[PDB]
């Protein structure tokens, strides 16, 4: 399960600038 | 150019601690937006929720930094949760003394404020849980904010060069920003152009209590 | 070969769907607040189907051939793909059978024999196409809205809409640990998007109903 | 006393009102700043299909009630 409908038990560990 | 920051709640709320945010508050991870259950782990009032996908107003002015300015944008249009006399809160008040910019910040007081807080903590950009990226490199990724003001509801972007986007008033029946049917909507417009294009590179971290 | 355009009224497509089959014991509903504790406990559950109104900017599918009927085609996509809730020996379920039996179009409904029988379902029920709360408009014109439907079928959710000439939009697999069709974020978020664009243009005409029992 | 109108779209809808206000003003004041007629409206509180002749003292609605606005518009 995304949170659309580097991971974390499901929760990513993105990263942006 | 400074590394990409992670979307991480540790390292969001290392930072926002360190410009003044009190200890009383902290961000945290959204997993899910519309479910009961999950809901009551989350820490409420939910005060600013930062969105990572492909009213003070900060321009952005360096490269890869958007992360800061979402933490920028999250504290400062929540004033009254940071320690008096803590750096950021010098920074808004000495503004509004002198009212430079009331509330769109792209001066000469901002670049330096900021390229101030960038060189003080540079370590904290590349800590987390994943590899740091060469701050020269793109990241495809972005940050943006939601703030509950004035009853009013805005998405700030410091890559927006209109300024803020005001999303329309807010819902007193809400206890919180996670209530907002105007940030849900506007949310899932981004996400379901995800679900048209197979990325799932989506994160969401939410301004609380500790 | 033009109808007068259908109001999201729960009680006008209780009707309709009940002439063509829908068991008693179920109804459509009015759907006011899709991410909202407490007014989803004023609504009956399961939710089966999800119709949606809306400004135009491995399952049954019927293409749209009369003018202005858009949602009379929502109320067969809700029902044919459920078509546990339809009473043996209605129209509806005469009809299904009939193609499942001569294997005729095993889902893609855009036959001339399709469009006969949504003929005579009209014809047998002109006045209903005009009641509601709201004054009816002329056939012969124009609305700017139109209705589409959403639904589990073999594990999938499917968006389906007459006059997507692509057949049904499959959305992606479902959740088990939804109760129904409301607890299905694909769902929430697919129709989300298109709130947004209305918030931005500042249009209000958005209605949703939900089939579900009582 | 003030009171608002939430639509299925996440929009807050703000009005000034009586208690003495029928719900068929409420309608006209929704009409007034959104342009919908009101027979194209139907409202809620606490559950309950608000009737036309009815005001909002019948229905007990307080200041800074909440009430839903659900549409009866006509799609093809």
């Amino acid at each position: 399960k995304t949170l659309t409908g580097q991971q974390r038990l499901l929760v990513l560990r993105l990263r942006g600038g | 150019a400074v590394v990409p920051i992670e979307s991480n709640p540790e390292v969001f709320t290392n930072f926002a601690h360190k410009l003044g945010l009190k200890n009383e508050w902290a961000y945290f991870d959204i997993y899910s937006l519309t479910e009961p259950e999950l809901l009551a782990f989350l820490p409420r009032p939910v005060k600013a929720i930062v969105l990572l996908f492909p009213v003070i107003w900060f321009k952005q002015s360096v490269k890869n930094a958007c992360g800061l300015y979402a933490i920028l944008h999250s504290l400062s249009n929540n004033q009254s949760l940071l320690e008096p006399g803590s750096d950021l809160d010098n920074f808004l008040k000495s503004q509004s003394d002198t009212s430079s910019s009331k509330n769109r910040f792209d001066d000469v007081t901002t670049d330096q404020f900021v390229l101030n807080v960038i060189k003080e903590n540079v370590q904290t950009f590349s800590t987390g849980q994943s590899e740091a990226p060469e701050a020269t490199a793109d990241t495809n990724l972005h940050y943006i904010t939601y703030v509950e003001e004035n009853g009013g509801i805005f998405e700030l972007d410091g890559r927006n060069l209109s300024g803020p986007l005001y999303l329309g008033k807010s819902d007193p029946t809400a206890t919180d920003l996670i209530e907002q049917e105007l940030v849900r909507v506007r949310v899932a417009s981004y996400m379901e152009n995800a679900n048209e294009e197979d990325v799932l590179n989506f994160a969401m971290l939410g301004l609380g209590p500790n």
